[PDB]
């Protein structure tokens, strides 16, 4: 039930991330773009600058107040064909170098820590009040610099496979915050798009957001959905933690399966006032897809000696996850203490480094960032002992990647549905079955995805924000508006990008789609969409 | 009639033989015969069967069935064929093993080394 509290709780969050989120535009824009900084800032040192400023800026407000606040998710930097967990620490940087030594350049973005032209930097971070949760996520571009203008801009635009990666998610986040205000008023729904009479569904959902990927020649990373947010439940680890209550629409290789043949979540919801909602989409480029296929994740491991392949990524997550339903008295001091600061965290993911006292720094000194990293290394001793009695759980690191229906199909499982992978630490992906009409499991589509020759790497975009349906007594003028408690015009501002596709206006669901960004554009007799403002640091 | 004194008719030994035959032999065991196309084509009878090469079915329940060589299974004297498989209502696929000698090659995977064998074989390739 809202109130003008929680209301106020949720601003307050998101006013928080939306300044942060500028923090790190301007840092990268200063590192690569502007280039009057003498040191460039790698990957680490951005996510770790990040959650200081968070941390620096979220102790002034709520103070004595509220019983638990903190980072919600930790601050996530995902290059090209990386889809998400990309936080790493500051001392694992020789580690990355020495475990991928001697393999391909195709993640070298992420290996060394410095970004290069023509990535797509996808920054993800997220803030907790009370449990209440605003969650902000931005794919930019990085450009050349041009040399003979007078003023830093880019060359060119972006162009290709990315570009329509970019267009495609920035579309589908705008459509998506239009056609969830008009859950306000029923009555602004375009006629086609759906009845007069009729509310906002996860069918509808799916379906504008299917279009607008299949009309940029796209798929839908497994991990988008657009759910219902509420107090400390905001999905925060939806691969990992379990949820009694429902209410979003989700993308699966199950979905793709049923696309192109035509506790659980389910797209039999009508969108109330009232609600708090994430929207959460990842868009990955089928450019260099000559076929028909499957969009799936690998996920990363710390292991080089488990194949010989030259393109495969090396590295450890930096994020943990606590599970507060296991128990078990561990037998180091340092892990004992180690679990204590834990306990004292929350039911968010977090970081080592979000563990140490020194942090957040006050003054960023060589010594500080000296006596984090003599923290850090205890830590890790603490840490292993917490994760090897299941009292911790990493998330994880994934790729988006492509297998081709045709291998699939050719391919034979002897087992069928009841194969699955008793090796895995986790019941929830270990238990999986992501096609149930072929009856093929988790671990024979890995085994497929390995085996094939054709099993390519596909860029993603992404584009995530939190809203608030407002009623008329919740708003400040009597009227019902979405309030749009992150992303926008002022901070997910797109880059620079140019597509050699559009949407092809002689289809009714484009027709609706453009009818909502009129009525968007409409600011007296249309749809009222309120942005949260980033608040002022100098 | 044999007529060398290095040749032996013993079932026990001809038998042992095949069943401890190590893997270079079950190639030369696994041969498989031409279509008539290709026996006009190339000018051979007969092939030892590899990965690559496109069959017919052309005895068992599996007659007439067409498909690519999905791999040899030389431990078990089998082939099988990614399209003539066994379904369960589960979802289960088992590859159905073939004998070599009951297909029928229709279309030969070539490489240097099997261009090679076939012109040492009397073949006329192009």
């Amino acid at each position: 039930i809202l109130q003008e509290s929680v209301l106020n709780k949720y601003r307050t969050a998101g006013q928080i991330a939306q300044t942060a989120l500028k923090y790190v535009t301007s840092l990268i824009n200063d590192s690569y773009h502007s280039k009057t900084t003498q040191r460039q800032l790698t990957v680490p040192e951005l996510c770790l600058l990040t959650d200081s400023f968070i941390l620096t800026r979220l102790e002034q407000y709520y103070k004595n107040k509220v019983n638990e606040r903190g980072i919600a998710i930790p601050t996530t930097i995902d290059i090209d064909q990386i889809s998400g967990g990309w936080c790493p620490e500051i001392d694992d940087t020789q580690n990355l170098l020495n475990w991928n030594k001697g393999k391909d350049s195709t993640f070298a973005s992420s290996v060394t820590g410095t970004l290069r032209p023509g990535d797509l930097v996808k920054i993800t971070l997220g803030v907790h009040i009370d449990g209440y949760t605003s969650e902000v996520s931005h794919t930019m571009v990085i450009y050349p610099v041009d040399e003979t203008k007078p003023i830093l801009q880019p060359t060119g635009p972006l162009l290709g496979g990315k570009a329509d990666a970019v267009a495609a998610a920035h579309i589908a986040m705008e459509t998506v915050v239009a056609l969830l205000a008009c859950a306000l008023t029923p009555e602004k729904l375009p006629a086609s798009l759906g009845g007069t009479s009729s509310g906002i569904t996860g069918q509808l959902i799916r379906t504008i957001v299917d279009t607008i990927a299949r009309s940029y020649n796209c798929g839908v990373v497994p991990g988008s959905r657009v759910r219902r947010i509420r107090r400390f439940l905001a999905g925060q680890n939806e691969g990992i933690v379990a949820e009694r209550e429902y209410k979003g629409v989700v993308w699966t290789e199950s979905h793709q399966e049923a696309d192109l043949l035509s506790a659980i979540p389910s797209d039999d919801f009508v969108v109330q006032s009232g609600e708090v909602y994430l929207i959460d989409l990842k868009m990955a480029s089928l450019e260099h897809c000559t076929k028909k296929g499957l969009v799936t994740l690998e996920t990363v491991d710390s292991y080089t000696g488990k194949s010989h392949k030259a393109g495969e990524l090396i590295a450890r997550p930096g994020a943990y996850v606590r599970d507060f339903a296991q128990t078990h008295i561990l037998k180091l001091k340092t892990s004992r203490q180690l679990l204590t600061k834990i306990d004292k965290q929350g039911v968010y993911p977090f970081k080592l480094s979000h563990l140490s006292s020194n942090f957040p720094f006050v003054h960023e000194n060589e010594e500080e960032l000296q006596s984090l990293k003599k923290d850090l290394k205890s830590f890790r001793l603490g840490m292993s002992e917490i994760s090897n009695n299941y009292l911790c759980v990493e998330s994880p690191i994934q790729i988006a990647r492509w297998v081709p229906w045709d291998h699939i199909l050719k391919a034979t499982n002897p087992n069928g549905n009841l194969s699955y992978d008793a090796t895995s630490t986790l019941t929830l992906p270990g238990h999986e079955l992501p096609l149930p009409k072929l009856g093929v499991s988790a671990i024979k589509l890995k085994s497929l995805m390995n085996s094939t020759k054709e099993s390519i790497s596909l860029p993603v975009a992404r584009e995530c924000n939190t809203i608030v349906l407002c009623d008329s007594s919740v708003s400040t003028t009597d009227r019902p508006e979405l309030l749009r408690l992150t992303g926008g015009s002022k901070t997910c501002q797109p880059s620079w990008i140019h597509s050699q596709h559009e949407l092809n206006p002689q289809d009714s669901i484009v027709q609706g789609i453009f009818q909502l960004a009129t009525l968007a554009k409409d600011k007296r007799f249309g749809l009222l969409l309120k942005e949260t403002q980033p608040m002022k640091q100098k | 009639a044999k007529q060398s004194l290095d040749v032996s008719s013993d079932r026990r030994k001809a038998r042992k033989a095949y069943f401890t035959a190590p893997s270079s032999q079950r190639r030369v065991l696994l041969s498989a015969p031409l279509s008539k196309e290709l026996r006009a084509q190339y000018g051979i009878k007969a092939l030892p069967i590899r990965r690559d090469d496109e069959v017919l079915v052309v005895r068992g329940s599996k007659k007439g069935q067409e498909g690519k060589i999905s791999s040899v299974y030389r431990l078990k004297f089998a082939v099988q064929v990614d399209k003539v498989t066994k379904e369960k209502v589960n979802g289960a696929s088992v590859p159905i093993n073939l004998h070599p000698s009951k297909l029928v090659i229709t279309k030969l995977h070539l490489d240097k080394d099997r261009k090679a064998l076939i012109q040492r074989k009397g073949g006329k390739l192009e």
